[PDB]
DNA sequence: ATCGGATGTATATATCTGACACGTGCCTGGAGACTAGGGAGTAATCCCCTTGGCGGTTAAAACGCGGGGGACAGCGCGTACGTGCGTTTAAGCGGTGCTAGAGCTGTCTACGACCAATTGAGCGGCCTCGGCACCGGGATTCTCGATGGCGGCCGCGTATAGGGTCCCCGGAGGACAGT
DNA sequence: GACTGTCCTCCGGGGACCCTATACGCGGCCGCCATCGAGAATCCCGGTGCCGAGGCCGCTCAATTGGTCGTAGACAGCTCTAGCACCGCTTAAACGCACGTACGCGCTGTCCCCCGCGTTTTAACCGCCAAGGGGATTACTCCCTAGTCTCCAGGCACGTGTCAGATATATACATCCGAT
């Protein structure tokens, strides 16, 4: 068998962090997309463009994460309004024509997350889960990024879109062509042959009323219970922050009293049972 | 000094505020505990 | 007194007769039946002893096979008592 | 000779059944068995006698029986 | 020049000459090939060896040194291929394979 | 539009949900037990400080007051870490349930069209 | 050309129908958790900065002090299993990506670390196999080969077959390495069972106790000389070489799969 | 060997 | 009068396969009948094979085809092996 | 040229039902039937001749074979027809 | 002297000469008697007549003037002796006798 | 809507009244060639041979179903089951 | 990895309606669902035996084409004589 | 049991095709006629083995009397098989084109038939003894029903318990007597 | 006569041991497991005792050799049928799904019939004696059938015409099923 024993030097650069083992076996069903964040990743050309044309001397900093958010929104909007852009890449929509869709766009369930952040009463901070990287909390909202840099970034992304003939910047796996269902070349793979198209339902209302609505009600009940538990944890967090603040203020008060030699009135420096 | 006494009074009032907030959060926590128990009973038993 | 439960003696007999290999029919009655039947084709026929013995062997083997088939048919009807209709069914399926 | 088929008695029939693996026997079985045996014997003896007459002999040999069983698809070993 | 039996020339125990004669006198064809009796004798010897081996095993399994028809019956009916080959054959004094149906058991 | 396909997909997507919810709720429970234990650990020390103030006032310093304060700070900080973990876990669970609920609502709206 | 999976740069063995742009790249980057491919180092870096996955995207059904096992559905994790199949074609000339990954279950063995669980090998399984195969494709990373890991994978496959109350065999067109590995596993298991049993045992009892098919047992018996015909019958043959191999096996003290650590119930497919 | 049953039950 | 049989050859085979085993007379008659039966079957089948192909000579090929028709599976395989081996050895000397 | 009993079957049909025809497939079936009966009778006669160590197939062997194969009234009428035919032929 | 067919000498329609030739070339015996082909031809003619008569009756019963295999099947399977004679024979395009079991009827 | 069994009886009469083949020729031919592959490759077939095979197969199946129906009636049932077919073939000696 | 599509089975082509039609000609009134699969297996066994004998006759004749007469002879060798194709 | 509605099936008629019926020329298979050998018919023979009787022994068939248990009828539930309809698939038909290979013919050699001369393997008859059959005594572990017993739900109160139930308890006010 | 203090009789309400709850102590019985004895399961060890299997010995006759001769069959070349394969249109048939019922199936109760066992009776079995029919043998001798060579007309291939029946169409009658 051919060798595989060569070691990479930048492993420590590309692989950092720590994963905590759990006592009980890991329970997981989320997809890869859920734990990766923005689907677009900048290449060397994109980072040189951002650094030299956007972040070279700007007083307002556009981050690489925000750059990928903008490029992902442009991608999604273009595939939505122009699913056949590869048919005529030169007829790609302008930034202003695509902007309303970007405004109404719901990228990465942003609206859902904002609604949740509203419901927890945690909209002071932002809604962050284990599937989300810590670095992406700081990024500005998408609408702000559109208003400030959307045309500037969109012109470059449009040029690269045209360069790839309306296809994806990231190189894609070869796909089955409808003209022939059998492709001699090995390249063609992962085709339809493992999907099985179903029979359509012209006259099914009953199932929707009976079981879909009942399961929706059960999901609502679970969501309400989880919201109550999350609020309980939010108030426990507020309590522990109160305890930290009280401890720091008590030690500062005690030091200031001992500096000024003030006696009595120590009730606020101690706890009272209730 | 009156400056350090002013800081002392400010810290006293802020600490009274955090003590009140702490008690209110504890009460809210107990309320949420009972509400969670009742809602669990409603959604799963009842 | 002592009595065996119904069916124990039956199983004992089954084991016994499946173990042994002697003819189970009485010689003389079988020979008299053979000659009686043979009278109806030609009068005053003589028989070698070996011919009668071969006839008895073939007859007993045929009947044993028929009884096995009959037993399978009776079991198929969720019964343990072979009945004439079982024999008729078996012979019909065979082609008789 | 007449009614020698009664020589095949109830104990002999049930013995054959026991060797065949039968456990419980209806009383009506015996007459049916006698009829089946009579039919079988008639079919075999007819051919045996036919072979005997073709050879112009008055004595039925074992080989005649063997050839009859062979003609009926019931080949028998142990007689030549 | 002394004569050597065709069986010895083929390394067989069955009589090639007798088989050839029976073929000629059996009204099977106008002409008989030279190797056909050899082939037939070899096949007959092989089948005889198979049956005798199984019968000997059965006889040992019954603590007997002399093969009797019962052993032949057991050997044949216990071999699937031999049983299929002899499905229309009856062995005199052969008996039956011990076989009791499960539903009849208590 | 296939109602039966929507029902099947919703049930499949929610098939593993209760097990993960149990896992997360019991991980929050374990973290809350760690929080309760650490609460006892630092409440005993704060009780020592408070009783010291109750008997001798605030002007005299406890002979180990700086060490007791640092230990309380440590225990409170790891309590804060535990509570952060519980909050994140609850947020993830609520995220999953609300995401499934909204996806079902979207599919129900499409079937209602 | 050459691929950098995690810290190990690997040299591919066979063609794999990746995008031709990666066949135009000197280096290919592979994520150690999502198995995503990259020709661009910048995209690799950005993905790592945004990739929060540190374990196989599925439920953990087994875990010992050394390795853990994850059960992954191809239909639920389509991109990830496609990545796995694409990577697997590089090391078997005979893998077929002519069909997508939906009807296949993937049981992946990983080793845990501070960074997370590091995949060392896996074996796939058809959701509904007509031939009764308990393993469809089994690939063990070349940076972890010849370490006994494949033995542990086969052990886990038969542990699943026992948990399914079924006998199982790998897809019969085995590779030379896979054929030899299965020869070793079958020989070791058969010898261990024979010596520890210390009694005459029926073939069906061996197949029930090991979930090995009787055909495999018989073919191994023909390759070995375990079964001998002596005095009108075939009997257990306790020769010197068998006990010598059993002693070398006892002296090597290889890792084994602990069934009690398997918290898993067979999936139900409609 | 010449005979059958190289391996059976 | 001489009445031929296969007894002595059956006895030789028995001595080659089980040197310490004997055989009853009735079993020897059964074996002789079996041999005659197989002989008749194979010769009849060979005759029909020769007639179908409008041939007038029974060669080894017809015997082999008849054996393949009459014997099931491994019995046929081993019988063909034995026949070919014996014919080859006879052709050698 | 391939021969068959077609013309003789046709003559017999015209003797028994002058106003009835027959399809070609039915004629083929009848031809196969004739060949089958021929082979059965000839084989039985050959076996009879062999069992009695005779090298000549006479009418007596044919008659015995017919009696063996044909059931009851069929055998009686076949024997009658063969005897009549042989008798008439021997007097011509 | 002009020749008269042996069929005419026996008053038969089937070819005595062809039957005799087939007997000689059928490898049945060393010698063939003179009357055996006559006897065999007579028997074959009789059986042919019986079957053709029954088939003609069936064809008339179905308002047809041309005999088809279906009529042959009906004629054979309705005659006890002919059915017994042809119990192991299959007639192509023959069909089956109409027969509905009583217990299945309402 | 006719009661269950009336249509079955009508089909019984219809198919016992005709003589045509009931299996589509092409699937049967493909099955024959598939089975033939397993003995010698690139075998060729006369059409008449395939038709004879189909005739024999259908006659054999009809007879087997008749025996199966008799077995089913014997058990006082009216629905044939696999056990009935197994019993029929067993008694036949197959 | 699926190597060859030679595993395709044409025995399926023997559709349920065809088996029902055969049963109806055989006089069957009610049919269990497992009958169809049992029938497919029985038919497969029967065809395998007949075809094996037919091919044996064909190979003996040193011909590449299976003739009708070969099938007839095979049926004859199985005791299932067939009228209407020759011989 | 009687009646109408709806579907299938048999019935009357008309048309159109191809398969059945008939004609011809040809040749090769059947009819004549002849011989020679030997298969088969015939007579006469020997003695085996088939048939048929007696008479004693006793195993086995026949008979009878329980009674347990399996065949049988009823009955109540539910699944699954039949029926019908709309959608979908490929079988069927026909049409075209190709070439593998079935079928035929003409070579000529090798092999098998045939016969005579030779002889040893194999057959029939003839011993000889130990494998196997019989006739006893002996003999553990395997089934089967039986009831004795450790310990669980329930009879059936009892020790304790929320509370109906009212004669006495608390201090404060009114009438006869005293400071 | 007015005021301070002590005895005794009457409103307001604590209470004490309670009406039949309440829960388990303390078993009946009962319930299934825990042994547990009785028959039994043919089997087993050892003489012993014969007769069938196996070994020997002439004596053929069937198997071998060594020729010779004739033709079946192996082989090469050649023709052309027909088996295969692909294209394309039609629609009969297969398939999927929804619906309802009637059939399979399990369960309970009844009873009569077949098993088990004991007693009586027959007649199968065996050993023996005896006759003679007919199977088996041999020796002769005829005539029937194979083989030949000639001769020619029945039966085959192969063309030719037309009408029985397939198909289509329009219709009355038989059969099923719901309603009363
Ligand atoms: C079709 O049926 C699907 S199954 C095949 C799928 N593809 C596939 O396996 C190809 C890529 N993967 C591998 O081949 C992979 O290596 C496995 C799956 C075979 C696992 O191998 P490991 O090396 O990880 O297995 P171990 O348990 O460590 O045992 C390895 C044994 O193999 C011997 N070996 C390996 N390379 C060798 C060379 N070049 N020369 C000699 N021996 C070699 C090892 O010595 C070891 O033998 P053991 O007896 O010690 O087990």
């Amino acid at each position: 068998t051919p060798d595989a024993s060569m070691t990479w030097n930048e492993y420590d650069k590309f692989y950092t962090g720590s994963f905590q083992e759990t006592t009980s076996y890991i329970k997981f069903s989320a997809t890869v997309e859920d734990c990766c964040g923005t689907n677009y990743n900048m290449d060397e050309r994109d980072e040189t463009f951002l650094n030299e044309q956007v972040n070279k001397g700007s007083s307002d900093i556009l981050t690489e994460d925000e750059f990928e958010i903008l490029c992902s929104s442009f991608e999604h909007a273009i595939h939505e309004r122009q699913p056949f852009l590869s048919m005529d890449p030169e007829s790609i929509l302008s930034f202003e024509e695509l902007k309303p869709t970007l405004i109404k766009s719901d990228m990465a369930d942003f609206n859902l997350r904002n609604q949740l952040n509203h419901e927890i009463n945690s909209h002071k901070t932002h809604f962050i889960t284990q599937f989300d990287p810590v670095s992406q909390m700081n990024t500005r909202p998408l609408i702000q990024l559109i208003e400030k840099f959307g045309s500037k970034i969109y012109d470059y992304w449009r040029e690269r879109k045209i360069e790839v003939n309306g296809y994806e910047i990231f190189p894609q796996l070869k796909f089955e062509r409808p003209g022939e269902k059998e492709e001699i070349d090995p390249y063609v793979c992962f085709r339809r042959r493992e999907v099985r198209h179903p029979r359509k339902t012209r006259r099914i209302d009953i199932l929707n009323s009976q079981r879909l609505r009942a399961l929706h009600q059960e999901l609502k009940n679970a969501k309400d219970l989880a919201l109550l538990v999350a609020k309980r944890e939010n108030v426990s967090l507020n309590w522990i922050n109160d305890e930290l603040k009280i401890f720091d203020q008590r030690v500062k008060i005690k030091n200031l009293k001992r500096s000024l030699n003030i006696s009595g009135e120590d009730d606020d420096l101690i706890n009272h049972k209730r | 000094m009156t400056d350090e006494l002013k800081s002392y009074e400010a810290l006293k009032a802020e600490l009274k505020k955090s003590l009140q907030d702490r008690r209110e959060q504890e009460d809210t926590f107990d309320n949420l505990q009972q509400e969670i128990y009742d809602k669990e009973t409603e959604y799963f038993s009842h | 007194p002592h009595r065996y439960r119904p069916g124990t003696v039956a199983l004992r007999e089954i084991r016994r007769y499946q173990k042994s290999t002697e003819l189970l029919i009485r010689k003389l009655p079988f020979q008299r039946l053979v000659r009686e039947i043979a009278q109806d084709f030609k009068t005053d026929l003589r028989f070698q002893s070996s011919a009668v013995m071969a006839l008895q062997e073939a007859s007993e083997a045929y009947l044993v096979a028929l009884f096995e088939d009959t037993n399978l048919c009776a079991i198929h009807a969720k019964r343990v008592t072979i009945m004439p209709k079982d024999i008729q069914l078996a012979r019909r399926i065979r082609g008789e | 000779l007449r009614d020698n088929i009664q020589g095949i008695t109830k104990p002999a029939i049930r013995r054959l059944a026991r060797r065949g693996g039968v456990k419980r026997i209806s009383g009506l079985i015996y007459e049916e068995t006698r009829g089946v045996l009579k039919v079988f014997l008639e079919n075999v003896i007819r051919d045996a006698v036919t072979y005997t007459e073709h050879a112009k002999r008055k004595t039925v040999t074992a080989m005649d029986v063997v050839y009859a069983l062979k003609r009926q698809g019931r080949t028998l070993y142990g007689f030549g | 020049a002394k004569a050597k039996t065709r069986s010895s020339r083929a390394g067989l125990q069955f009589p090639v000459g007798r088989v050839h004669r029976l073929l000629r006198k059996g009204n099977y064809a106008e002409r008989v090939g030279a190797g056909a009796p050899v082939y037939l004798a070899a096949v007959l010897e092989y089948l005889t060896a198979e049956i005798l081996e199984l019968a000997g095993n059965a006889a040992r399994d019954n603590k007997k040194t002399r093969i009797i028809p019962r052993h032949l019956q057991l050997a044949v009916r216990n071999d699937e291929e031999l049983n299929k080959l002899l499905g229309r054959v009856t062995i005199a004094q052969g008996g039956v394979l011990p076989n009791i149906q499960s539903v009849l058991l208590p | 539009m296939d109602p039966s396909l929507v029902l099947e997909q919703t049930i499949q997507d929610v098939s593993n949900l209760p097990s993960e919810f149990r896992y997360l709720l019991e991980e929050i429970g374990s973290n809350d037990l760690k929080l309760i234990e650490e609460k006892k650990k630092y409440e005993q020390k704060e009780s020592q400080i408070h009783k010291f103030i109750r008997q001798q006032g605030s002007i005299p310093k406890h002979p180990q007051e700086d060490g007791l304060d640092k230990e309380i700070k440590e225990s409170l900080l790891k309590c804060q870490s535990l509570q952060r973990e519980k909050c994140v876990l609850a947020n993830t669970a609520l995220f999953l349930i609300a995401r499934h609920l909204n996806k079902l609502e979207k599919n129900i709206a499409l079937l209602e069209e | 050309n050459r691929i950098i999976m995690g810290k190990y740069e690997i040299e591919p063995w066979y063609f794999s129908p990746y995008p031709i742009e990666l066949t135009d790249e000197d280096f290919i980057y592979i994520d150690d958790f999502t198995l995503q491919y990259f020709g661009s180092k910048k995209q690799y870096e950005r993905y790592r900065k945004k990739c929060t996955l540190r374990h196989p995207p599925g439920n953990e059904i087994y875990r010992d002090d050394y390795v853990s096992f994850f059960e992954i559905d191809g239909r639920k994790q389509r991109t990830w299993c496609r990545n796995l199949c694409l990577l697997s074609k590089l090391f078997l000339d005979h893998k077929t990506l002519y069909y997508d990954v939906d009807p296949f279950l993937f049981y992946c063995m990983t080793r845990r670390d501070e960074l997370g669980h590091h995949l060392v090998g896996y074996f796939s399984k058809e959701k509904e196999s007509a031939d009764g195969y308990n393993v469809a494709c089994i690939l063990t990373l070349p940076q972890y080969q010849r370490m006994g890991y494949g033995k542990l994978l086969i052990e886990f496959s038969y542990e699943l077959s026992k948990k399914e109350n079924k006998v199982g065999s790998p897809e019969k067109p085995l590779s030379d390495l896979g054929l030899l590995s299965y020869r070793a596993y079958w020989s070791d298991t058969l010898i261990t069972l024979l010596v520890e049993h210390q009694k005459e045992i029926t073939i069906d009892e061996i197949s029930s106790m090991t979930s090995m098919t009787t055909t495999d047992i018989l073919h191994t018996a023909k390759t070995l000389n375990i079964l001998r015909y002596y005095k009108g019958q075939h009997i257990i043959f306790l020769n010197e070489d068998i006990l010598d191999r059993y002693n070398r096996l006892k002296a090597k003290k290889r890792r084994t799969i602990d069934p009690n650590r398997l918290i898993w119930k067979p999936p139900v497919f409609t | 060997f010449r005979h059958r049953k190289i391996s059976v039950k | 009068s001489r009445k031929e049989s296969y007894a002595i050859y059956v006895y030789k085979v028995l001595k080659q396969v089980h040197p310490d085993t004997g055989i009853s007379s009735k079993a020897m008659s059964i074996m002789n009948s079996f041999v005659n039966d197989v002989f008749e079957r194979i010769a009849g089948e060979a005759s029909r094979l020769a007639h179908y192909n409008k041939r007038s000579t029974i060669t080894s090929r017809e015997i082999q085809t008849a054996v393949r028709l009459l014997l099931p599976g491994e019995l046929a395989k081993h019988a063909v092996s034995e026949g070919t081996k014996a014919v080859t050895k006879y052709t050698s000397a």
